[PDB]
C-alpha cells in the first residue's frame, strides 16, 4: 500500500510537471523568436549602415 | 580605329572587379578579354562605365588597359566528350588528358523546362544505400537535398550513389544507364583530386564528369560552376538519356555570389546575401526535370548539398534551397558517432515523390518500415524500465532494424540484395538474434542466397516486383537460414 | 634601375593614397617604399582608383606621414629572403632580420604572392603522422603531408598546445620546419624563442633546424594580413626548390582573416555578415591552397585557429574547417573536468579515420570509444534528474567517466601548470590499451587512468591506492 | 600661405574640416585661433579631418588653424607620482605644475620579441581568491571582465592598496608603482577614489590620469595611451609600474564617436573597423623587459564591461583574446555571498604558477 500510494502520487506529481513544463517550452519559445527576429534585423542594420559610406 | 564599340579602356580596377569605359555594343553577361590575357564577364552595364568581374588575379589588370569583346555569353562545350574528364568552370581541361571533343556548346544560363514538357516521376535512381532506397527513395527528375553538418557524410552518401550506377552503365541498355556530373564548388584541390582517384579505383570515373571550381579560383568561376555543369548534364536529358548531378556544395556557391554582389555595389539583403540569392538557386535546381515522352523522356536528377552550421536549418540559405527541392535527406552528428551510418534522421528526411519512384519489390517489403522507426524513436526513451506487451515488441524490432540499416561506405547493395534483408526485418525473422552478429548476418545470408537460391534473386532483379508465389518462397528461404 | 616617383594624395589611418604619372602606375600587389627619418615605410598596392591614382595598405603605422611625400615603386610584391640562410633567424613581414643578428646572406628573394599548385601537380597521399597525445593520435590522427588545424577560443590553451607538438614531432621530423606567428601574443612568441634555443633546435653558431617569422598583434593590420604569406613563401621554397619534407606552423591563422576584416571596411567595401569581409572564402582559399603536398615536396601544416566567443558558427572558424584534413577542437568545457588536453572527442574528426588507413583494429577500437561517449550527452538528462539508477546500458554509461579520464596525457612543456611530469605514448600502445578497457579494467573507479602513460603506467597508478 | 596654416571649411560635433595644411603630418597636433586644440587624422586630398579637444562654439568658419609640429606627447617621470592629470598630461588637481623629466609620445610601439623576459615576479593583490587561483605577474595582462556594479573596480583598487608593504620599504626593486586611467567615468567618482587612496596613504605611489565622460571624445581616446606612457617611464628605467584601464569599454565607445563623425565606414556594432587594433597596440605595451634593458616591467589590468553577462559580445571577445588572463565577475555570485564574485570556471591565468609565491 506504501509503494502503491506512491505510484498513484508520482503520476499526480508529474502530470502537474508536464503541464508546468508547458508554461516554459511555449513561454521561452516566444522569447526565442523575439530574439531571432531581433538578431536578423540587427545583423542587417550594420550592413545597411556601413553601405551608405 | 578604336571606336569604343568593341574596345574599352580600364577606368579603374581592384577588389577583383574592373570598371571599364566604352564597350558600347555589349550584351549582359558577356565575356571580355584583357590585354594581360585573363578574361572576365560583364554584369553591371552602367550608363557611362561597364562593370566586369575578373576570372583571375586582379594584378594582371591595370588602369587604362585595353578590353576586347568576345561576343559570347557564358557558354560551355557539352556532349559525351566530357565523360571521364575533369574540367574547370569554363569547360577547360585540368586533368592533362588533352583537348576535349565537343558535340556542340550551350549557355551557362538556360531556361528551365516548361510546365507542359514534363513527365510524372516514376523512374527510380537506385542509390544502393539501404536507408536511402528504403526510407527516402529518389526519383529520376526529382531533386533530393543532401542537407547536414560538416563531416557527417554528405559527400560520402552522394558518392556511393554514383558508385552503384556501375550495375547499369556497364550494361548495353541506354535507357537504364545514368551518367553522373559532380560539381566541386569551393572544395580544395586536394579533396577534388582525392575524389577522382577514389572514383578511379572503382571504375565509376569512366561515366562521370567532374567540374572543379576550387576555393583558389575566382568567385565568378564558383558562381558559374553549378550552372555550367547543369548544362553538361542537361545534354543527356535533351537526348533521351539520364543524368545525375551533385552540387557539392551549394552553400559555398551562395557565398561566392555574395562576394560578387557586395563588391559590385549591389543592395545587400538578409545576412549580406543579395536580393536574388533565392532566384540564383531557383534558376539552377528547377532546370533538373524528367521530360515528357513527347520529346525524349530523358531525366536530369539533382542532389544539391548544403553545409549547415551547428545543425541550424532555419537560416536564410538552407531554408531557401529546402523550399525548392522535392525532399530532404538529413544527417546528424549524434547518430554518426553513435554508429548509425549513414546517419539519417528519418523524422525530418522525407521525399515528396517517394513511393511512386521506388522499386515495387522494395515498396512491398518496406511499406511499414517507414512507420515502424517513426514510432520506435519515440518509444526509444522508455529504456529508462518495465515493458508490457504492446511496446514490449516494438522495442525488439527497431533495435535491430536500424542495426541492419547500418551500411559501410563504398559498398552499395543492389535492389536484389536489399529486399531479402528488408523482408527479414519488417516481417520479423531477425527479432530473435543477438545484435552482436546481426552485421555478419547480412553477409552470410546474402552468400547463402547467391549460392543456393540464385533463382529467387534473379526474378526480383529482372521483374522488380514480388509475386504471391515469389514472396511466399522468400519466406521459406529466410526461415531456412534462421535454423542454421 | 628605373625609379618611379609618386605623391601621397591622402592618408586615412592605415590607408594611403599614392599618385603617379600617366602609364607608370605600379600593378596591384606591388610594393611601394617611402623614406622616413626613422627608417622605411612599406606600402602594398591594393587598387587603381582612377585618374592615375592607386590605393595602398600600410605595412607599418603611418603615423607622422606627411602629405605629398615621394614614394618609390620596387617593381613587384614585397620580396622576402628565401633559402638555407633563412634558418635560425626571426624575420618580419617585410623580410628583415629582427633577431638582431646582422643581415641575411640570402641568395634569392621570391615574392610572397604566388599562385598555388595546379590540379595536376597535386599529390594524393594518406600517411599517418604519429604525435604522442592519446586523445588525438587515436581518435583523430594527424596526416603527414596533410593540413592539420586546432580550433578554440581564449583560455583553451592553444599556444601551449602547439608547443608540445614542436618538442615531440619537430625534433623527430627529418627535414625543415617553419614557424609563422600571426597576430598572437608577443610575450609567448618570445617564450618560444627562449625555449627552442635551450632545446637544441636553434643554434646561433651551429645548425639551425627551424626558421622564424613573426608579426604579432601589436602591429597594424596591413602587416598582420600579410605576415602569414611571408612565412609561407619561406617554407614553400623548402618544398619545391630544396626537395625536402617541410613542416609549417601557423599561429594564429584566425588573425589572418581578422586582419582582412579591419582593412576591408577602410578600403571601401560593403561589410559582410558578422561584420567580416566580402572576400573571406577566397582569401582563405588563396592562402590554404599553397599549403599542399606536391610531386616535388610535401608540406605538413599545423594551424592554430581562434574561435570568436567559442562560437563555432563564426565565418572565421567556419571557412577554415573545410580546408583541414584533420582537426583537434579545443573546448572550455573539457579542461574544467581535469582532463588535459582540452580535446573535445565529439567534434575532432580526421579523414584518416579509415579502415584501409590505420588498420581494421585501430578503426574498430576507435569506433567503440566514440559510441560510448555520445550517449552521455543525450542520456545525461536522466542523470541530472535522477542519476545512474534508472540505467538498465548501465555498464556502458559508466565507461564514460572512465574512458574520458584515460584520454588525458601529461606533458613536459606544461610544467608550470600542474607540476606533473609528462608522458608520451606512441601509436600501437594506445590501441591495445583501449580495447582491453572496452569492462576488464572496470575494477578501479575514478583515478587510475588519470594523467598516465600507456597501459603499463595504469598498473603502477592503481597500486598507490588513493 | 597654406603650408603651415588652414581655414575652416566646416565645423561641428568636435569635428573640423580644414582647407590647407599642405605640410601637416598625420596624427599631428593643431592649435586654433580661439584657443581650442585639435588633432589631424584624415589627410584627405582636398581637406583635413581634425578632431577637436574642446568645445565647438569656439571654432567658426574661415577660422585660422596653426600647426604644432608635434605628435601628441605627454610629460613623464617620477614627478607625476601623487598627482592627478588629464589626457594631455596637464595637472587637474590644482597643485601647481608637474616636474617634467622628459616627454614620451602617446603612440609608442611595443617592445619587440628580443628584449623580453618570461614573467616570473608575482603581484600580490592581497585578495585570497585572486592570488590563490589566478595570480598576476609583472608584465602580465590580466583582464577584469564583468557586468556593472559587480565590484570590478573594487578588485583593481584593493590591488593598489596592498602594494603599500613594498612602496614604503627600502628595496626599490620590490616596489610596484601604480597608474589609474579613469575613462568614461564621472568626475564625482574619480574624486571619491582619490579620497580613499589618501586614506590608506597610497596617493604617494600612484598616478591618476582621468578622462571623464564630460571631456571630449578624443581625450578619452588617448587617455589609456598617454597613461601607458606614464607607466612606461618606470618600465624603461628598471622600475615596476602597474596600470589599470577603467573603463576600457568606454574608450572604444569614444573611438566609435570619432570615426563615425569623421565618416569612416562602420564595422560590427557600428564600431570602427580597426577596433581590435585599438586595444592590441595598447595592451602589448605592457610587458616585462629583458635583463639587458633593465628588467623593468609594466603590468596591465584592463577592465571591460559586459551587458547581461554576455562575454560573447564583440568588444569583450576582442580584449579577451589579447590579455593573458581573465577574472570574470558574475553578479549572481556577488549577491549570493561570494566577494569578490570570481567565477573559478571562467577565470584563468595563462602565466600560472610561473609568477606566484613558491
Amino acid at each position: 500500500q506504501g509503494y502503491a500510494a506512491e505510484i498513484s502520487a508520482r503520476r499526480n506529481a508529474m502530470d502537474n510537471a508536464s503541464k508546468n513544463a508547458g508554461d516554459m517550452i511555449n513561454r521561452y519559445s516566444i522569447l526565442y523568436n523575439r530574439t531571432r527576429q531581433a538578431v536578423i534585423t540587427n545583423e542587417l542594420v550594420d550592413i545597411i549602415t556601413g553601405a551608405s559610406s | 580605329e578604336a571606336n569604343l564599340n568593341e574596345t574599352g579602356r580600364v577606368l579603374a580596377v581592384g577588389d577583383g572587379i574592373a570598371r571599364v569605359f566604352g564597350l558600347n555594343n555589349i550584351q549582359a553577361e558577356e565575356l571580355v578579354e584583357f590585354s594581360s590575357g585573363v578574361k572576365g564577364m560583364a554584369l553591371n552595364l552602367e550608363p557611362g562605365q561597364v562593370g566586369i568581374v575578373l576570372f583571375g588575379s586582379d594584378r594582371l589588370v591595370k588602369e587604362g588597359e585595353l578590353v576586347k569583346r568576345t561576343g559570347n555569353i557564358v557558354d560551355v562545350p557539352v556532349g559525351p566528350g566530357l565523360l571521364g574528364r575533369v574540367v574547370d568552370a569554363l569547360g577547360n581541361p585540368i586533368d592533362g588528358k588533352g583537348p576535349i571533343d565537343a558535340a556542340g556548346r550551350s549557355r551557362a544560363q538556360v531556361k528551365a523546362p516548361g510546365i507542359l514538357p514534363r513527365r510524372s516521376v516514376h523512374e527510380p535512381v537506385q542509390t544502393g544505400l539501404k536507408a536511402v532506397d528504403a526510407l527516402v527513395p529518389i526519383g529520376r527528375g526529382q531533386r533530393e537535398l543532401i542537407i547536414g553538418d560538416r563531416q557527417t557524410g554528405k559527400t560520402a552518401v552522394a558518392l556511393d550513389t554514383i558508385l552503384n550506377q556501375k550495375r547499369w552503365n556497364n550494361g548495353s541498355d541506354e535507357s537504364k544507364k545514368l551518367y553522373c556530373v559532380y560539381v566541386a564548388v569551393g572544395q580544395k584541390r586536394s579533396t577534388v583530386a582525392q575524389l577522382v582517384q577514389t572514383l578511379e579505383q572503382h571504375d565509376a570515373m569512366k561515366y562521370s564528369i567532374i567540374v572543379a571550381a576550387t576555393a583558389s579560383e575566382a568567385a565568378p568561376l564558383q558562381y558559374l560552376a553549378p550552372f555550367t555543369a547543369a548544362s553538361i548534364g542537361e545534354w543527356f536529358r535533351d537526348n533521351g538519356k539520364h543524368a545525375l548531378i551533385v552540387y557539392d556544395d551549394l552553400s559555398k556557391q551562395a557565398v561566392a555570389y555574395r562576394q560578387l554582389s557586395l563588391l559590385l555595389r549591389r543592395p545587400p539583403g538578409r545576412e549580406a546575401y543579395p536580393g536574388d540569392v533565392f532566384y540564383l538557386h531557383s534558376r539552377l535546381l528547377e532546370r533538373a526535370a524528367k521530360l515528357s515522352e513527347k520529346e525524349g523522356s530523358g531525366s536530369l536528377t539533382a542532389l544539391p548539398v548544403i553545409e549547415t552550421q551547428g545543425g541550424d536549418v532555419s537560416a536564410y540559405i538552407p531554408t531557401n534551397v529546402i523550399s525548392i527541392t522535392d525532399g530532404q535527406i538529413f544527417l546528424e552528428a549524434e547518430l554518426f558517432y553513435k554508429g548509425i551510418r549513414p546517419a539519417i534522421n528519418v523524422g525530418l528526411s522525407v521525399s515528396r515523390v517517394g513511393s511512386a519512384a521506388q522499386v515495387k519489390a522494395l515498396k512491398q517489403v518496406a511499406g511499414s518500415l517507414k512507420l515502424f522507426l517513426a514510432q520506435y524513436r519515440e518509444v526509444a526513451a522508455f529504456a529508462q524500465s518495465d515493458l508490457d506487451a504492446s511496446t514490449k515488441q516494438t522495442l525488439v524490432r527497431g533495435e535491430r532494424l536500424t542495426q541492419l540499416l547500418k551500411q559501410n561506405q563504398y559498398s552499395p547493395l543492389a535492389t536484389e540484395e536489399q529486399v531479402p534483408l528488408i523482408y527479414a526485418g519488417v516481417n520479423g525473422h531477425l527479432d530473435g538474434i543477438e545484435l552482436s552478429r546481426i552485421g555478419e548476418f547480412e553477409s552470410s545470408f546474402l552468400s547463402y542466397l547467391k549460392s543456393n537460391h540464385n533463382e529467387l534473386l534473379t526474378e526480383i532483379r529482372e521483374k522488380g516486383e514480388l509475386s504471391k508465389e515469389l514472396l511466399a518462397s522468400l519466406k521459406s528461404a529466410t526461415e531456412s537460414f534462421v535454423a542454421t | 634601375s628605373t625609379p618611379i616617383t609618386g605623391k601621397v594624395t591622402a592618408v586615412i589611418g592605415a590607408i594611403v593614397d599614392v599618385h603617379f604619372e600617366q602609364s607608370e602606375l605600379p600593378a596591384i600587389l606591388n610594393a611601394l617604399e617611402i623614406k622616413t627619418p626613422q627608417g622605411k615605410l612599406v606600402l602594398e598596392v591594393a587598387q587603381h582608383l582612377g585618374e592615375n591614382t592607386v590605393r595602398t595598405i600600410a605595412m607599418d603605422g603611418t603615423e607622422g606621414l606627411v602629405r605629398g611625400e615621394k614614394v618609390l615603386d620596387t617593381g613587384g610584391p614585397i620580396s622576402v629572403p628565401v633559402g638555407r640562410e633563412t634558418l635560425g633567424r626571426i624575420i618580419n613581414v617585410i623580410g628583415e632580420p629582427i633577431d638582431e643578428r646582422g643581415p641575411i646572406k640570402s641568395k634569392l628573394r621570391k615574392p610572397i604572392h604566388a599562385d598555388p599548385p595546379s590540379f595536376a601537380e597535386q599529390s594524393t597521399s594518406a600517411e599517418i603522422l604519429e604525435t604522442g597525445i592519446k586523445v588525438v593520435d587515436l581518435l583523430a590522427p594527424y596526416a603527414r603531408g596533410g593540413k592539420i588545424g586546432l580550433f578554440g577560443g581564449a583560455g583553451v590553451g592553444k599556444t601551449v598546445f602547439i608547443q608540445e607538438l614542436i618538442n615531440n614531432i619537430a625534433k623527430a621530423h627529418g627535414g625543415f620546419s617553419v614557424f609563422t606567428g600571426v597576430g598572437e601574443r608577443t610575450r609567448e612568441g618570445n617564450d618560444l624563442y627562449r625555449e627552442m634555443k635551450e632545446t637544441g633546435v636553434i643554434n646561433l653558431e651551429g645548425e639551425s633546424k627551424v626558421a622564424l617569422v613573426f608579426g604579432q598583434m601589436n602591429e597594424p593590420p596591413g602587416a598582420r594580413a600579410r605576415v602569414a604569406l611571408t612565412g609561407l613563401t619561406i617554407a614553400e621554397y623548402f618544398r619545391d626548390e630544396e626537395g625536402q619534407d617541410v613542416l609549417l606552423f601557423i599561429d594564429n591563422i584566425f588573425r589572418f582573416t581578422q586582419a582582412g576584416s579591419e582593412v576591408s571596411a577602410l578600403l571601401g567595401r560593403i561589410p559582410s555578415a558578422v561584420g567580416y569581409q566580402p572576400t573571406l572564402a577566397t582569401d582563405m582559399g588563396l592562402l590554404q591552397e599553397r599549403i599542399t603536398t606536391t610531386k616535388k615536396g610535401s608540406v605538413t601544416s599545423v594551424q592554430a585557429v581562434y574561435v570568436p566567443a567559442d562560437d563555432l558558427t563564426d565565418p572565421a572558424p567556419a571557412t577554415t574547417f573545410a580546408h583541414l584534413d584533420a582537426t583537434t577542437v579545443l573546448s572550455r568545457g573539457i579542461s574544467e573536468l581535469g582532463i588535459y588536453p582540452a580535446v573535445d572527442p565529439l567534434d575532432s574528426k580526421s579523414r584518416l579515420l579509415d579502415a584501409a588507413v590505420v588498420g581494421q583494429e585501430h578503426y574498430d577500437v576507435a569506433s567503440k570509444v566514440q559510441e560510448t561517449l555520445q550517449t552521455y550527452k543525450s542520456l545525461q538528462d536522466i542523470i541530472a534528474i535522477l542519476g545512474m539508477d534508472e540505467l538498465s546500458d548501465k555498464l556502458t554509461v559508466e565507461r564514460a567517466r572512465k574512458i574520458q579520464r584515460f584520454l588525458s596525457q601529461p606533458f613536459a612543456v606544461a610544467e608550470v601548470f600542474t607540476g606533473i611530469p609528462g608522458k608520451l605514448v606512441r601509436l600501437k600502445d594506445t590501441v591495445a590499451s583501449f580495447k582491453a578497457v572496452l569492462g576488464k579494467y572496470d575494477n578501479i573507479p575514478e583515478h587510475a587512468f588519470y594523467m598516465v602513460g600507456g597501459i603499463e603506467d595504469v598498473v603502477a597508478k592503481a597500486e598507490k591506492l588513493a
